[PDB]
RNA sequence: GCUCGCCGGAAGACCAAGGGUUCCUGUCCAACGUUAAUCGGGGCAGGGUGAGUCGACCCCUAAGGCGAGGCCGAAAGGCGUAGUCGAUGGGAAACAGGUUAAUAUUCCUGUACUUGGUGUUACUGCGAAGGGGGGACGGAGAAGGCUAUGUUGGCCGGGCGACGGUUGUCCCGGUUUAAGCGUGUAGGCUGGUUUUCCAGGCAAAUCCGGAAAAUCAAGGCUGAGGCGUGAUGACGAGGCACUACGGUGCUGAAGCAACAAAUGCCCUGCUUCCAGGAAAAGCCUCUAAGCAUCAGGUAACAUCAAAUCGUACCCCAAACCGACACAGGUGGUCAGGUAGAGAAUACCAAGGCGCUUGAGAGAACUCGGGUGAAGGAACUAGGCAAAAUGGUGCCGUAACUUCGGGAGAAGGCACGCUGAUAUGUAGGUGAGGUCCCUCGCGGAUGGAGCUGAAAUCAGUCGAAGAUACCAGCUGGCUGCAACUGUUUAUUAAAAACACAGCACUGUGCAAACACGAAAGUGGACGUAUACGGUGUGACGCCUGCCCGGUGCCGGAAGGUUAAUU
RNA sequence: AGGACCGAACCGACUAAUGUUGAAAAAUUAGCGGAUGACUUGUGGCUGGGGGUGAAAGGCCAAUCAAACCGGGAGAUAGCU
């Protein structure tokens, strides 16, 4: 079993756009900024204990960050991790 | 046999194959045979030392018999068949209590024949003996140099030895090569002489059938600039020089045979 | 015209990556000479 | 938006490498873009990459690397055993449809499959670091059976024509459907089963190999495709509605047959040749120690698990290698129509483009092309360049020759369209029907329909019928090199190098020889019919005299002669 | 059958013209040679500088080769400009 403080810190935030809401409205599904290490098990722990859902699978994917150039310096913005929760459709948070 | 082919190309008029109808014909025998992959003639350095080497077929190594220590059961010969490796063919041999074995084929084998070896063996070709137990005048092949060893002299295509003498522990032999030699009579050899005798009657025809061997081409000496070989260099064809290897040692006559610890057993030269 | 520089990943690595330099001693001291000189590109793996 | 032009074995569509946000949306035009720019692979902000089955990771090895001990070496280090790494190779498993501005074999819908762990039940000899099988392998060639695919017919929907005609033998469009599961076919290979015995497989083995009997002769293995199902589903021309004009929502006909047909599949097959064609694991099987009414094995069912990383975009290119938005370079896959032998070539399809300065004018001269009176190599170092020849079928073809060639020698004739032979022939394919049997994806007969050359005869048009594109100039004498090849990347492709063949010479195996202070390694898991060096250079006829000089080989009496004493 | 023939891809590089501050630090256009083999090509590996490799041209070894490149001896030496 995974202890609660590993699943009290593998979520960050929760991904807000066009291509989210679209997934939350027609596959009941909620998109996720999650830790750079967190797996999918943890992942699905951590929902269905932090939000008290169930979830059927989880998608993930690592986003890299984008190069940047603020005033005449390259820098680069960090990667981070992303997961698809899918839901049992009875849940809807 | 040796066949003569039809000009039918340039590369085919002087082409001279030899043609055995007995080999088989199908894949060879798969317990017996290993990978070996080819050199190019580099060490272990990765340096070339010895040169013309590189490229040609692909080839599988047959494990062949050369000890011939397996006394007192009697064996038939299944087949003979072609070896990429040397120039005598092999044949495959099955012994009375299931045992198989691949032996150089003697001249006259073919299948069917009986072949045994031990110090009771009878004198037929293909038979191993102790050389103790050979007629003196006896022509053999595959001969051991010490007891146990494995057989070292006359092993390429259509090559013998012939016993000369027996004086006390020891017998002469009269190599191919015309020397005299003397070796342990503990020592065994194979009754007969080594088939294929007509290996050298082949012309490969062309310089394709060459590299089709793993043999490259040989630049001569007497082609190249003074940098590069003793014979180098000249305007137009010039020699001027007495012949020397790429090294600088003369190379027409001069004896490189240095081998104190062997020369009591060399009764007399080849000349 | 087929220039000089034809890239490879693996082979870049194999030859000039940090793995490669810490397998020898004169590897090493390329190493040591480029720490002095404060390098921010050790190698090539960076 | 309409029209025009260009590519279409690519200038289209995918994958690998390589690059790394160039992808999509909004906004901006200073700099960058060889011009302008409202545009952009530019600036700025935001978005975007979803996997049990694809790839990596993982199991296994190749060349090769590293290498405990070890051997060797002033030091540094070198080699290498047991091992352990190393793909470009072997190893389990997923398809079709739909969807976003941008991902999809990953999301959704439908239908599947693989491996492993647990639990229950039933049966039960399980067990390896060991044995055996298997995996597991070349080049060429020849078919036969198929499919991808195309064409035509039928069917369904629509049309009746801007200018003579067009209700028809007319015109346009569509006519699609997977993995899986069942069937085990065309065809390929192999005799099967039982018993007994055994110097073999490091021990054992019931396994493999060998031997001897008995008996049966049909049993096993592999296998494209088809057919059934998957699928009453999906898709589907088109029609109907809203459009916030990009498109959104709603329905939905027919969905068949014949013929042609691959370089793809059966096929890792078959035939043949010599130059004789990886390894290891997964997998099947056998036992040893060991365990023993345990563990373990087999089967059914249930349940759980299948992580992590990659996934955008370019990819013959403005994103990769060339300093450039550079006429260069860059591995693999797909492969429509008409003509054609063809992946050539011409015109087109799907699809993609008009190459990031234009507008005028119509001088010399330069570049790239077209034509040319009469002449026809007079040009020039030289026919350099250009012009010319050019296809298929048939007739015909010299010296010389190594008897294969020379030879496509040279030279010549026919060639379009229409009709008939023959309402479409010879041939190919082959339905229904009939009859048999081991009732099947069967055999024999039968021939409807479909497809279809080539030839002859007659007619006919033009200056010309291989009409375009495409597509040998030919012959005579002679030097050199036998020949196919190789070479001065970037002024030399040759007569130079190589070559098959020839000779001499060294080498008896711990070979000579080469790399190496050495250990070692190559030669070679080869053995004088072998290996190294040197010269010559197919083949034919041949290869003469000189051993004084310089080398090399042999000799060992005498003279001279080192360290040593 | 064949280092057989004609001929695309592919691999080359014989002739000519152009270009020569190029579109290009070796190309383009029109022709040309081989095109089942001593062929060609991808991926990975090995050989190291008086060394390698070379069907041999002193060719090639990162646009460098009758002795690579980088750093050091090093401010070499220069009866010469
Ligand atoms: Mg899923
Ligand atoms: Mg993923
Ligand atoms: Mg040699
Ligand atoms: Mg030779
Ligand atoms: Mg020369
Ligand atoms: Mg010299
Ligand atoms: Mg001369
Ligand atoms: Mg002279
Ligand atoms: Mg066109
Ligand atoms: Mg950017
Ligand atoms: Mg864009
Ligand atoms: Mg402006
Ligand atoms: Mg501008
Ligand atoms: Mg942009
Ligand atoms: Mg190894
Ligand atoms: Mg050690
Ligand atoms: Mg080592
Ligand atoms: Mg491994
Ligand atoms: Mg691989
Ligand atoms: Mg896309
Ligand atoms: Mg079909
Ligand atoms: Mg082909
Ligand atoms: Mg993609
Ligand atoms: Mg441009
Ligand atoms: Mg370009
Ligand atoms: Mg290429
Ligand atoms: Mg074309
Ligand atoms: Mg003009
Ligand atoms: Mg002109
Ligand atoms: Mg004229
Ligand atoms: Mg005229
Ligand atoms: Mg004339
Ligand atoms: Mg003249
Ligand atoms: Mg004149
Ligand atoms: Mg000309
Ligand atoms: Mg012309
Ligand atoms: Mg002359
Ligand atoms: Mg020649
Ligand atoms: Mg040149
Ligand atoms: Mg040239
Ligand atoms: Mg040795
Ligand atoms: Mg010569
Ligand atoms: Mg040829
Ligand atoms: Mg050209
Ligand atoms: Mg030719
Ligand atoms: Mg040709
Ligand atoms: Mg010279
Ligand atoms: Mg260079
Ligand atoms: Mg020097
Ligand atoms: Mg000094
Ligand atoms: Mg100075």
């Amino acid at each position: 079993m995974i202890r609660e403080e590993r699943l009290l810190k593998v979520l960050r935030a929760p991904h807000v756009s066009e291509k989210a809401s679209t997934a939350m409205e027609k596959s009941n599904t909620i998109v996720l900024k999650v830790a750079k290490d967190a797996t999918k098990a943890e992942i699905k722990a951590a929902v269905q204990k932090l939000f008290e859902v169930e979830v059927e699978v989880v998608n993930t994917l690592v986003v890299k960050g984008k190069v940047k150039r603020h005033g005449q310096r390259i820098g680069r913005r960090s990667d981070w991790k992303k997961a698809y929760v899918t839901l049992k459709e009875g849940q809807n948070l | 046999a040796v066949v003569k082919c039809k000009p039918t190309s340039p590369g085919r008029r002087h082409v001279v194959k030899v043609v055995n109808p007995e080999l088989h014909k199908g894949k060879p025998f798969a317990p017996l045979l290993e990978k070996n992959s080819k050199s190019g003639g580099r060490n272990n350095n990765g340096r070339i030392t010895t040169r013309h080497i590189g490229g040609g077929h692909k080839q599988a190594y047959r494990i062949v018999d050369f000890k011939r220590n397996k006394d007192g059961i009697p064996a038939v010969v299944e087949r003979l068949e072609y070896d990429p490796n040397r120039s005598a063919n092999i044949a495959l041999v099955l012994y009375k209590d299931g045992e198989r074995r691949y032996i150089l084929a003697p001249k006259g084998l073919k299948a069917g024949d009986q072949i045994q070896s031990g110090v009771d063996a009878a004198i037929k070709p293909g038979n191993t003996l102790p050389m103790r137990n050979i007629p003196v005048g006896s022509t053999v092949h595959n001969v051991e140099m010490k007891p146990g060893k494995g057989g070292q002299l006359a092993r390429s295509a259509g090559t013998y030895v012939q016993i000369v003498a027996r004086d006390g522990a020891y017998v002469t032999l009269r190599l191919r090569s015309g020397e005299m030699r003397k070796v342990e009579a503990d020592c065994r050899a194979t009754l007969g002489e080594v088939g294929n005798a007509e290996h050298m009657l082949r012309v490969l025809g062309k310089a394709g059938a060459a590299r089709w061997r793993g043999v490259r081409p040989t630049v001569r000496g007497t082609a190249m600039n003074p940098v590069d070989h003793p014979h180098g260099g000249g305007e137009g064809r010039n020699f001027g020089k007495h012949p020397v290897t790429p090294w600088g040692v003369q190379t027409k006559g001069k004896k490189t045979r240095s081998n104190k610890r062997t020369d009591k057993f060399i009764v007399r030269r080849r000349s | 015209m087929k220039r000089t520089f034809q890239p490879s990943v693996l082979k870049r690595n194999r030859s000039h990556g940090f793995r490669a330099r810490m397998a020898t001693k004169n590897g090493r001291q390329v190493l040591a000479r480029r720490r002095a000189k404060g390098r921010a590109r050790l190698t090539v793996s960076k």
